[PDB]
């Protein structure tokens, strides 16, 4: 598991080399934006039972196939593994947040997960959408302009939807 | 890597649980102390060489045997000196680094790990390198905050070595 | 109890070490942190009847069959709605522990843990409570990062309960 | 594992009260004094090599019966176990000063050592000594008055040395 | 599943053993029983409709709030009532199933496991469905052994929401 | 764990001895009324929760000092601990009425159990009380002489309520 | 001691669960052949001597060698011939006590348990008791549904010995 | 593991249907043939030893390269792996005639067999020779008519005989 | 295969070390008494048929049941005969083995292992096999420290059989 | 595991057969020679440490880019898994010099390991090298003539040399 | 204590067995090595002293600056020179104890368990014990497989060093 | 666990002494004496099996009161338990002979027997009429003089009775 300080660590040591006057300007960037940060994640994890609802009640809305006898998510231990799986990647994804790298998200979630999906039968795509549902839902939560000190956050909202559309890219 | 942003994050994981406040005030405590973190690290990759040389001279000072006694553990020829000016940088780069990450994880899985079983296979004795990270650590120019950091580190280092 | 302090303890000794920069950094971001968080139990604890109040009554007025509805477990009877605010008490004061000690160790180890077995068992709905809770985080009068430490106590009481 | 906050917050659960002031104001006070805390800390673990070899060295010199054949401390294995012991010990003192109390260091460390002792036939009262001896140096080094901001430690090194006795107390 | 077949061959498989008088007994308490069970099933099953409406009705009644509160977890929108009926259904469809194993696997798999996840995930009340199986139990209409595995899986299912 | 007849098959071997008339007789007349006691368990296992639940808010009711900060009963955690005692207790209970004999409820219950409650700090006096309104609600739920086959169950209850009583002195 | 009953006791507790109505079914297969059961074990009972008799003889005659040759296994003193009766009635009561047990707990405990062991240090040949469990299935009078229980334990027991 | 009525449940659960008429009539046909599914499983399970026995002397007789010096059945440990080997098919084939399905013979023993003879190579046509015999054998056994309530067994025998032959397939 | 140097090497491996003195003493024990088992080796190999005649009438004359008794295990028929002597010649080739290897691995995986289950499945008597190797162990015509290696391999067959 | 003596038993057994008088004569003479042996483990054993130190010296200088950073060898925990490495190889390889059968040196060692080295990204190639280094100061150190009985261990090197090749060829 | 006996006693015990000829012939290489290993024993303890002085001084002129550094861990004072004659004395004494015992047992559980952390608390040199073993291997004047063991010892010593 | 020589070598280690003149004679007369235990522990190992044989049939035939009805050698697995004890005892009294030391006896066996023995209710007294036997048969098969080199081994035979009862003293 890696953070963006430790990654830049990691890449410099691999060619034997101290931190160039760049590479310190760009770590010290990342702490100026950490409040930012750190905002995001508290209002996702504090939103994260909504998300996961709201999501997967969307998801059977649209795909009704999936929650009728025969389907994937029929009966209540299946419904209660998808719900759950949600939970997993949401949970995931906002460690990644935190840690400015994708390198956590990958190793303990997304990797083989799409071997698993495949000899289930879970159909990785409806994953997928669920995973869309809750990124456009979280986005609209940690980027809420109300009860916050005003400023941008365009850039940290394109990388938590660069986690998002990592892990939906990655069931697929 | 251990950090405290990776330390939190396991932390969480390993009992599949959400973030929490908790784990967030101590990211926090590493973001708030980045800033000496940083100072330190910028002034130490500065002043590198000046150092790792006024510090390989304090080991040659502190031992002289190490410069004249035959042997390839010893620095009593030309290869020998550039194999340990090259292990001085490695220490100063792993500290650099550690202040870079906010914690011990780069000096841990680069450095740490093993070290016992080199210095007993190849004849280093961790004398040599204690005595340089002492000169370093009273050397290093820093003051306050910053000087807590470099000297946190390096005192780290030097217990990893008694 | 779970802590910013215990967990950075607990860290270092599930790896056998002692104490690193890392811990220090997170314990950081806790004491650096209490400023807001003490103010917010502050205030929560002052104004805490009012809020009882202005909650339980929230909670009647949404689910109005909670006070005509006969069984032991609706407020259609005094005792009833004693229990009831006994409750939503213990959820608040549970809060300003939180608050206390930088975590939520407090509201984990007193309230959270059994708390599915005993609203099955009493047929107590989850729904109740996170009215009350709403209604607490709408009406605690607090600005600020003191509001975002209430918020993200309640916020966690909340997800439990959902 | 308790810390001070901790502390005060299960006993108002006892009671099932909210905070007073009094306990607020004491607990502001603990955080107003985090920083003096932290240096505490952060020498004794930067020093704790030289504490625990310092301290070895003067027991043996003052005790020489522990160090020759038939000795508790004869052979490398016991020798490597008692510095091992006094790691462990000037360990969980350091995590009992991060804490503000004492409740690590007895539940895991102290709690039921003295038996232990008993039955190997150390003699507690050497490792008394030795942790003695660790307490002098490790306030020496805390409250060394040099390269620091200049104030009053007093109250913190009273309390330092109350989780040194506590232990010293407790194996002998 | 478990059945009582697949509990004694469980049984003998566990420990490596062939199948014995003991097992074979069991199963002959399951071969008959199997009359009343399946009497059971058979009634339940033609009168599933008209009693699926009386329970639901039950439900309705019970608790009217579920008939005009605004949620989608309520039966206050034609969807709402669909997905009710739905869940009423699937209970009973449960209990023949069990009634026709001669256990309670086909529910414990079908149903029962996830049950309380499912409930809190999509704030779903146990008590309605605790009503609709008191109804069920109620208005059957059989006499004898026949009521009596009826009513045990019927209670074994509110024994779960309870 | 033994049953009623693997019980008699022990005490013969003990002596080496074939079975007499008189417990051929015993134990012929003991599965004669099997039927009973496969109402009984039936019962009682329909209505475990309901009886627990009552008998849980009729403790609480009569002893309102377990469940007051401080309290043994304080907390949802052992709140949870003590109504899962409870159904603990009656569900070994309805085992030794299903086997007509107390063996498995000793062993895997009561036995030590005594020493649990004390180191814990459970009064197991209150434990009783709560056992003895199991005991009433169950016996009455099982003695219901309503939607059933009319007949004499006294001998049943009466060794239903042994096995009762046996916890509740095993406890207090 | 495994019976219908233990196993079915043992099957709910193994899983944290109270009875259902499977492990009932099972322990009505007992209740209902414990008719036949008993019967066997009562004829077995009284006919036990003539029997015991009967068998040993059919041992002696099938393997003459047993009375003639010297050695403390074999029953060619009054003492081995003791030793033997005494062997052949421990069988047969084994049988009677898993009839009455309603399975063969009984005969697993106490002696299915180390026969093996035992029957490789003493020198006791497995064929000899065969034999004599075949005379007794074959002349124990039995018919129908007694005969078939007598008849699998006495199988089960030559399995045993197989 | 399945049983013939957990069968069924499932198959009608994929569709989301109550139970048919027919479906009641096939398996109240299956209980009115219960009793001759447990004399069967009765017999083949009283005579393993012999049957097991038999087949493999009648075996090692038509194949004695099995047995002889670099034969896979050479040696005593070889020996007692095979004789193993079919008292286990043997058992799970009677663990399917009791359940009147094969989801356990096939999950819990031919599943992944023929890997397993192919990695140690054993020739899995001798074990299906052997799975014949103790087919024939048990057969006769269960199929004969002295000793029993007269009455025709044949579509019972046919699916005995299904299940050995499956097995024989599974290792073939 | 067990042999002293294999139990060496194993014993230094178990714990992640090289060879030690230890191990080498004791392959040296091993190389020592590579004579004696040598010389018993060869002799037993070399009269080895005059001997498996010895021993079958051995066998024969003190179990006379076994060449009159009708059964598949006998030796009433020459097939039956034929199988005898293949296992006395099994048993003795197996001593030999033990003799050249130094230990007794080779009787231990080709033998010794499943012997039980295998004279239990075919009706086997110890006994028979005991004589056989107590009359090879009377009959070999060995002296001195070679008749002590081969009595000792003998009689740990004889004790496996016991 | 197989020493020579185990082999020539094993493939006797295979075969049915008692040992031939050219079996009796080759293992007689194995005996005879095993002194020599001794001698060879005893040496190369007493040198473990110099032959694995001075081969990796020699390596390290002859490929420097194996510890430069980036490469496989550096920092130290991969430095010291690679002298770990050689540790073993020696060992095992001494392993089966005692023994006389590689047996060990494979099942233990060798096998699977040129898999290990290709996942793991360290060349194979390197590590052959190494074992070469050893193997040249290995025979060295073995076959010494000096402080020992003279005579003829031409055999015997060829044989240790066999072993350190079969090695070598495996990493490669 | 690792022996060649308690090595084979250990291997039999390990799985349950009782001793084998294996075993035997390695406690047979054991008494047999024990006469050169007495012998060696014999002698190093005769000229103990001459030779740790001999080798205290072959450390002395090898590393001169332990002569002369300031420490506590040099031998400048003398009581360090008493601790280092002291160290010596254990050494060979411990090697002694090794040929006596047949085995490095006394070795590893008296000296070897603990010493690379006590070389490193101490800031021992392992290079100074390394070369009052090559000494003492030099000039403790033994011929023939007396040398052998002596060497065999002290060498797994100076492995242990390295 | 100890051997003789390891004994000493400990007992001069408690001291810090090299071995004297005394103790160099005492353990060469040991291993000259080495062939003898060897033989003793040969013949003991090789009779095992009728020694406990032959004693547990002499104790039944002394002691019926335990192999009948009640009693504790009653059943096939409680006489198949003390048969396996008393190959216990006699093994590890024949690892003790080959020691040479009682050391490996009392911890691995003897050391805390009588407590498990007191608890199971099996009469300690027996056991050591059991090893009595044992005792008595085996020195007998040990000090058997046909068939080896004729000597004196009164001084082994004295130890290993010392074994024996030592066993039989730690168990009644
Ligand atoms: C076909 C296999 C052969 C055959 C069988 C057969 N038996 C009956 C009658 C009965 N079989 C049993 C057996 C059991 N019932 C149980 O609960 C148990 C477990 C303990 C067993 C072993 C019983 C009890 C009966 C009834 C009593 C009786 O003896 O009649 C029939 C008749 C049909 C029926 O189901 O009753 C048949 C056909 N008879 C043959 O000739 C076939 C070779």
């Amino acid at each position: 598991m890696l953070d963006a300080f430790a990654k830049v660590v990691a890449q410099a040591d691999a060619r034997g080399e101290f931190l160039t006057n760049a590479q310190f300007d760009a770590l010290s960037n990342l702490v100026k934006e950490g409040n930012k940060r750190l905002d995001a994640v508290n209002r996702i994890t504090s939103n994260a039972s909504t998300i996961v609802a709201n999501a997967a009640r969307a998801l059977f809305a649209e795909q009704p196939q999936l929650i009728q006898p025969g389907g994937n998510a029929y009966t209540n231990r299946r419904m209660a593994a998808c719900l759950r799986d949600m939970e997993i990647i949401l949970r995931y994804v906002t460690y990644a947040i935190l840690a400015g790298d994708s390198s956590v998200l990958d190793d303990r979630c997304l990797n083989g997960l799409r071997e698993t999906y495949q000899a289930l039968g879970t159909p990785g795509s409806s994953v997928a959408v669920a995973i869309q549902k809750m990124k456009d839902a979280a986005i609209a939560i940690a980027n809420d302009p109300n009860g916050i000190t005003p400023g941008d956050c365009s850039a940290l909202m394109s990388e938590i939807a660069g986690y998002f559309d990592r892990a939906a890219a990655a069931v697929a | 890597m251990k950090t405290p942003i990776t330390e939190a994050i396991a932390a969480a994981d390993t009992q599949g649980r959400f973030l929490s406040n908790t784990e967030l005030q101590a990211v926090d405590g590493r973001f708030k102390r980045a800033v000496a973190s940083m100072e330190a690290a910028r002034a130490l990759t500065n002043n590198a060489q000046s150092l790792i040389d006024g510090a390989a001279q304090a080991v040659y000072q502190k031992f002289p045997y190490t410069t004249t006694m035959q042997g390839s553990q010893y620095a009593s020829t030309p290869e020998g000196k550039a194999k340990c000016a090259r292990d001085i940088g490695y220490y100063l780069r792993m500290v650099t680094y550690c202040l870079v990450a906010g914690g011990t994880g780069p000096m841990d899985e680069y450095l740490i790990a093993g070290l016992s079983e080199i210095n007993s296979t190849f004849d280093l004795s961790p004398s040599w390198y204690i005595e340089a990270l002492k000169y370093i650590k009273a050397n290093h120019g820093l003051t306050g905050q910053a000087a807590v950091e470099a000297n946190a580190y390096i005192d780290y280092a030097i217990n990893a070595l008694s």
